[PDB]
């Protein structure tokens, strides 16, 4: 394991939330598409850190405050879909296409 | 001397346009509010005329009213007005029209506080545009007559007036950035920024470039002096219509594409005037022959009249590139001429449909047997608009026929169809004026005068306002040095700045 | 030897003015038939 | 066009689409073979 | 499945080529001491607005989660009539 | 050293106080909380002419600057939510939702973006981005019973969160390709090899700076945003939400990526020939007025680049003053569609025809706020326009200005169109007043604020480009510290 | 006629392929939000095939 290895693990974990992002149909399931992309921005972050300024961890501060973001948009993420399931009560993708053109 | 003369005669209006939402007494139909918007007229009237027989100082090359104000020294531009010989002769014609064209909005009760309020403002955004001598000053005033504009012909218009009327925004907006494109070509040119419309034209320009402002020029000023491939907004725009809005577009509103292209066509690209200026005066007569004979084919009455206010304009073409001091003065004076002419045949169409409701031209017949006031005057104005002589109509065409083939510029052959063609407009002038004359008033052969055409008058306010317009149409055809003497010493540099540029 | 425009334009401002005022006061028929009414061309 | 047929001395009968393109070739042609004799004839 | 698959043939190729300064020295001086002397020295506002940020998302979540048990049928007022709960503007087709 | 960050701090506390007497006295203190947030956001604004005076400090150990750019663009995001607490006085409390929620959400936005205008770090831009946007998705579903609301809501998250991972992927390679170094004047000391590298750690931030100013490739959200949220929450998406993203095009650009310059203004090219195209070809076929102002403010956002790709001291100076008179026309433009659709239920074009007889008011306010975003004389948006095309034409650029000028003639054509239905329409046209217009008062709950949000902007619209010489110099001098 | 009909036809066909170029890019947005995100992320994947070269 070198640092090369953890970015082509984070750029490998970025696209299949990229994949989950666009071609899911669950409500629910773009949001745990959104959080991988949350995590690849992370695993990128902490292995810039210990290889690249590993005296003053300016990385592992910046880790930190991704998953307080990402806790906060996935408390706001499950909100909205729990307001538009007791309006629409169904949670479909290819349901919220009303506001076309 | 000190105080602003035209900075007053821009302003005045505007500001006091303002303040007719403040004027009581909205009991009925608007009474109080024509009186002051009339009013508010003939005072900027009277202060022209002061500015002008005390300070404007004629017989000398140059402004008068020089004036620049500092407005924001960031882009570069400054208030600055004054005016020349190509100018003051239609500053004082704007506030000679529009001051009849208030008067000849007497009958609107429709919505009577916007329509004083539009005619005041543009009012002040026609005399604007000929004073001011900057760039961005000059295209801010070319688009200030653009939204009074469009709401004078779509609420009181005829029917397709909206599709008239957004015709005309489109194609005139869609012109006027050419302005902003030009005007910021030759501001950038060298290494001033400088805006005022004296160091744009002493400054030297290369030839390549000249070919591509002037280009970009013709088409912004093509639009509005109709230049007869660009000239389809016209006779949608003036053929749906009243006749106190049509007066403020084919009186002046036509002037400004013709004296901007004397301004910034003429002085400031010479050497790009002398490469294309006979592509004008082919330009100039296909707008003779083209718009007479459009004219006589159409049947509806107010577009007659409408698409031959373009072949009057046909001289100013060849009078403008013909490189003569009696071109250029018979191209002036044809601007001048025709405003007002065009504004008493403009009125006359209203009066004449306000009566019989039908501008169809086919119901008509044995009008001139009701209304006899109304036929003496149409007969008058329709004459002056076949360059009759004793009218203006005539000298002002005499002197571009004269001015052009008098040239040590074009060759023999080129000027001698130039002057065949446009005298092909002496015939074909008549043919539709006096079939118009005849197809309404001369006859037996009556309306039905049971449903429609109920009422014929002529009322003793109206026929001021013919009799107000023909005493300067002939008492400039009686003796045209009333007007040359004007602008004879300013016109006389313009032709001093093309002259010594020609061969070329 | 050319008649200035100045005096002949200053002499009839003044009869222009007064004769507007005037005829604005003086009409007929745009007030009593006038079945184009409001919309002025409609 | 039908009101451009009004019943005065109009309609020709040539008002047809056929009509209207071999009219504008000579028309639009006259003007450009005036313009393109114009800065050859001129000078 | 394109573009996904674009975007890590195109990150791939990033990380690889590209020269990292990686240092050789020890990391780690008890990471929850030098991590604490971030957020009260450096990265302090971003510590203060992760505050303001999370007392927005428990404003915000908690109103657009919970049950409308005060008052479901509340006509409120009227110029022109707006349900309860929604914005104004009344759908309508041209 | 925190005197910097004192006209935020007059938020923050503002923010709890309309906050603690929601809760403790419960919807009869939305009859005085909503003065008390204008008195707080113009209490900030009166303490940056003190700031503006300053010699530029950098506080914060160099995580915050206050220069003059940055009082600036924290200027307009707080008088954006001041613009839109008196719209929303009435609006919000007519939904029947509390009052004080809605502005603690607000006034957090708005305190989002002044914290972009002014950031230095890396992780500060990105917090400060992150409570912008994500009390931007809680305002857009806020009034939770619609069916639009709801999903616009949703629409807004899914790209918004995807936009904030793309934007993070950047700023992460940023970290990465400097050794360390998470502050912006840091990093361009450490990178200027124009690698591959670099490029990546570009698009992948202006991916995430430009979606909140909405360029084409990624303007999808804003006309499904714009007619799905609140009205006086679009109010603040196209004008606060829009500074705020062009504050941070400035502060990364300029500051992380001087070395590679000559890509920044070539892919911000494509967005602004590109936005302007779009942004005013499809508001043509719109019939609502809340769609109709979503394609301009793609457009409009069109316009702003073009004093930005240009890369001189009058082309950054262009962009500021022109989003100076923006908040002068969407904000009386949104004002009298809110003060449409409180009137009468579906505001949409082709329902103000038949106005000027009976509410002139709406109806002389709604022609001078769209007749200037057209650039028509003598308004502010003609006089914004030319110093947009003086500064493309000074430097180059000879068709950025002339496709900003074709594509200002057809903007033209819809915004008249509303004017057309509003002051030419006849009484025998009108659809709705037709008598039933609620024959207006201005004396009901929060109606007044409304009254005096309107006068206040088309004053403020029909003067502004007569009386610019104050602000052309207030604007001008902020771009000297602009590198 | 070659006036109301070749001229005028040049000037009512600009403001006709300007109100089709709407109505044909209106169309581009389609509701499914999904596909909102591929734009934005095929976007990306175009101005870092655009800038390198």
């Amino acid at each position: 394991m070198q640092l090369t290895y953890v970015l082509i693990l984070a750029a490998l974990l970025f696209c299949i939330g990229i994949y989950g992002l666009v071609t899911s149909r669950n409500a629910v399931r773009v949001l745990m598409s959104i959080e991988l992309l949350l995590n690849a921005v992370n695993l990128n972050l902490i292995g810039f850190a210990n290889y690249l300024d590993g005296q003053q961890i300016k990385g592992q501060v910046f880790a930190v405050f991704v998953i307080t973001v990402a806790a906060a948009e996935a408390a706001v993420g499950l909100a909205i879909i729990l307001a538009i399931y007791r309006n629409r009560d169904t949670v479909d993708m290819e349901k919220f296409n009303l506001l076309k053109w | 001397s000190t105080f602003p003369w035209l900075t007053t005669i821009i302003l005045f209006p505007i500001v006091a346009a303002l303040a007719i939402p403040f004027i009581p007494d909205p009991t009925g139909k608007g009474r109080p509010i024509r009186w002051y918007a009339l009013a508010v007229g003939l005072i900027d009237f009277a202060l022209i005329v002061y500015a002008f027989t005390n300070f404007y100082d004629l017989n000398t090359p140059g402004m008068q009213l020089w004036e620049s104000y500092d407005w924001i020294p960031e882009i570069g531009l400054r208030w600055s007005v004054g005016a020349d010989g190509l100018s003051m002769p239609l500053i004082l014609l704007t506030g000679f029209i529009t001051t009849l064209a208030i008067l000849a909005a007497w009958p609107v009760t429709l919505k009577p506080r916007l329509f004083y309020f539009l005619m005041l403002a543009m009012y002040g955004g026609q005399i604007a545009v000929f004073a001011v001598q900057d760039m961005l000053v000059f295209f801010l005033a070319w688009e200030l007559e653009l939204i009074p504009v469009y709401l004078l012909l779509a609420i009181w218009g005829g029917h397709k007036r909206q599709y008239a009327a957004t015709k005309f925004i489109l194609y005139t907006a869609g012109s006027s950035l050419f302005i902003l494109v030009a005007g910021l070509a030759m501001a950038f040119y060298g290494d001033t920024v400088s805006f005022d419309m004296q160091t744009l034209a002493a400054k030297d320009y290369a030839l390549g470039f000249q070919l591509l402002v002037y280009a970009g020029f013709l088409v912004a000023y093509g639009v509005k002096l109709p230049i007869v491939p660009l000239h389809t907004w016209l006779p949608d725009a003036h053929g749906e219509a009243t006749a106190p809005v049509h007066m403020l577009l084919a009186g002046i509103l036509l002037k400004m594409g013709g004296y901007a292209l004397i301004r910034m066509n003429v002085d400031m690209l010479p050497a790009a005037h002398a490469k294309f200026a006979p592509v004008l005066v082919i330009l100039g007569v296909v707008n003779i022959i083209y718009a007479a004979l459009t004219s006589y084919a159409q049947r509806n009455l107010k577009r007659k009249i409408a698409y031959s206010s373009i072949s009057h304009i046909g001289f100013v073409l060849i009078g403008i590139a013909s490189f003569t001091n009696l071109g250029m003065s018979g191209a002036v004076l044809q601007m001048v001429s025709h405003g007002l002419i065009g504004a008493s045949l403009f009125f006359l169409v209203g009066a004449t449909y306000d009566r019989t409701h039908t501008l169809i031209l086919e119901e008509m017949g044995g009008v001139g047997q009701k209304m006899k006031k109304i036929f003496a005057m149409f007969t008058a104005c329709s004459l002056a608009s076949l360059a009759l002589p004793g009218m203006s109509g005539f000298v002002a065409e005499l002197m571009v026929f004269i001015g052009f083939a008098t040239s040590d510029a074009y060759s023999l052959p080129f000027r001698v169809i130039v002057v065949f063609l446009a005298a092909v407009g002496v015939i074909l002038t008549p043919i539709y004026l006096l079939s118009m004359l005849r197809e309404i008033f001369y006859g037996p052969e009556n309306k039905e005068l049971v449903e429609h055409e109920a009422l014929v008058d002529a009322e003793p306010r109206e026929v001021f306002i013919i009799a107000c317009l023909l005493v300067p149409i002939i008492g400039i055809g009686l003796y045209p040095k009333l007007l040359t003497q004007i602008y004879d010493a300013t016109t006389g540099q313009v032709i001093a700045r093309a002259r010594e540029v020609l061969p070329t | 030897a050319v008649i200035s425009v100045k005096p002949i334009l200053l002499a009839m401002t003044p009869v222009f003015i007064l004769l507007c005022l005037f005829f604005g006061t003086r009409n007929g028929f745009y007030d009593t038939d006038q079945y184009h009414g409001n919309g002025s061309a409609h | 066009a039908t009101d451009f047929n009004r019943g005065i001395m109009k309609f020709d009968g040539a008002d047809s689409p056929a009509m209207i393109a071999i009219s504008a070739v000579l028309i639009l042609g006259f003007i450009a073979g005036l313009i393109w004799w114009a800065l050859h004839t001129a000078y | 499945a394109v573009v996904s698959l674009g975007v890590f043939a195109l990150l791939t190729k990033m990380i690889l080529q590209t020269p990292w300064q990686l240092s050789s020295v020890p990391p780690t001086p008890d990471s929850i001491t030098t991590i604490g002397q971030h957020f009260f020295s450096d990265f302090l506002l971003p510590f203060e607005l992760a505050s303001v940020l999370l007392l927005m998302a428990l404003i915000g979540a908690v109103v657009l989660a919970r049950r409308e048990l005060v008052l479901e049928p509340e006509p409120i007022l009227g110029e022109e009539v707006v349900p309860p709960l929604e914005l104004p503007e009344r759908p309508r087709e041209p | 050293n925190a005197g910097t960050i004192l006209p935020e701090t007059i938020l923050i506390v503002t923010l709890l106080v309309v906050l603690l007497a929601d809760l403790i006295q419960g919807r009869q203190a939305d009859r005085w909380t909503p003065y008390f947030a204008i008195v707080g956001l113009g209490g900030a604004i009166a303490t940056m002419i003190p700031l503006w005076t300053q010699p530029a400090t950098i506080s914060f150990f160099g995580s915050f600057i206050s220069d003059h750019l940055s009082l600036f663009f924290r200027g307009l995001i707080a008088l954006s939510a001041l613009g839109t607490i008196l719209m929303s006085i009435r609006y919000v409390e007519q939904t029947g939702s509390s009052l004080g929620e809605f502005m603690t959400i607000l006034l957090t936005a708005t305190v989002g973006g002044m914290f972009i205008a002014g950031a230095q770090e890396l992780v500060f831009i990105f917090v400060a981005l992150e409570t912008l946007s994500i009390a931007s998705y809680l305002l857009t579903g806020y009034t939770k019973r619609d069916s639009r609301s709801n999903e616009a809501a949703l629409k807004y998250l899914l790209i918004g969160a995807a936009s904030s991972a793309i934007f993070l992927y950047g700023s992460s390679l940023l970290y990465g390709l400097s050794g360390g170094h998470t502050q912006l004047p840091a990093i361009a000391q450490a990178l200027s090899s124009e690698s591959l590298g670099l490029v990546v750690a570009l698009v992948f931030v202006i991916a995430g700076i430009s979606f909140k100013i909405s360029a084409v490739p990624f303007h999808q959200w804003t006309p499904d945003v714009y007619e799905g949220a609140p009205t006086p929450v679009v109010a603040f998406l196209s004008v606060g939400s829009k500074a705020a993203g062009f504050a941070l095009a400035i502060r990364f650009l300029t500051l992380a990526f001087p070395s590679v310059t000559d890509q920044w203004q070539l892919i911000f090219t494509v967005l602004a020939i590109l936005s302007m195209i779009l942004g005013n070809v499809v508001a043509l076929a719109q019939t609502s007025m809340k769609r109709m102002l979503a394609y301009s403010s793609i457009g409009q956002a069109g316009f702003v680049m073009i004093g930005f790709v240009v890369g001189t001291e009058a082309g950054y100076a262009s962009m500021l003053f022109y989003l100076l008179v923006y908040l002068f026309m969407n904000l009386g433009a949104f004002t009298c569609v809110i003060l449409f659709s409180l009137r009468t239920g579906t505001d949409q074009i082709s329902e103000y025809a038949g106005l000027y007889q009976k509410d002139p008011l709406l109806t002389l306010g709604l022609s001078l706020c769209l007749l200037s975003l057209g650039g028509i004389p003598p308004l502010a948006g003609f006089f914004g326009k030319i110093y947009l095309f003086w500064a493309g034409w000074q430097a180059g650029a000879y068709g950025l200005v002339l496709l900003g000028l074709l594509t200002s003639v057809i903007s033209i054509y819809y915004y008249i169109r509303v004017v057309k239905m509003m002051v030419v329409k006849e009484p025998q046209e009108m659809s709705e007043a037709v008598r039933n217009y609620p024959e207006v008062s201005w004396s009901s709950f929060g109606l007044r604020p409304l009254q005096v949000g309107l006068v206040m902007t088309v004053i403020a619209t029909s003067l502004a480009g007569i009386l610019a010489n104050p602000l052309f110099n207030l604007v001008n001098t902020a771009v000297w510290d602009v590198p | 006629e070659v006036d109301y009909n070749v001229v005028d036809g040049v000037v009512n066909l600009t403001g006709f392929v300007t109100m089709v170029t709407g109505e044909g890019l209106k169309y581009l947005q389609n509701g499914r939000a999904q596909f909102y995100a591929l734009i934005v992320l095929l976007a990306v994947l175009g101005f870092v095939i655009f800038s390198v070269q």
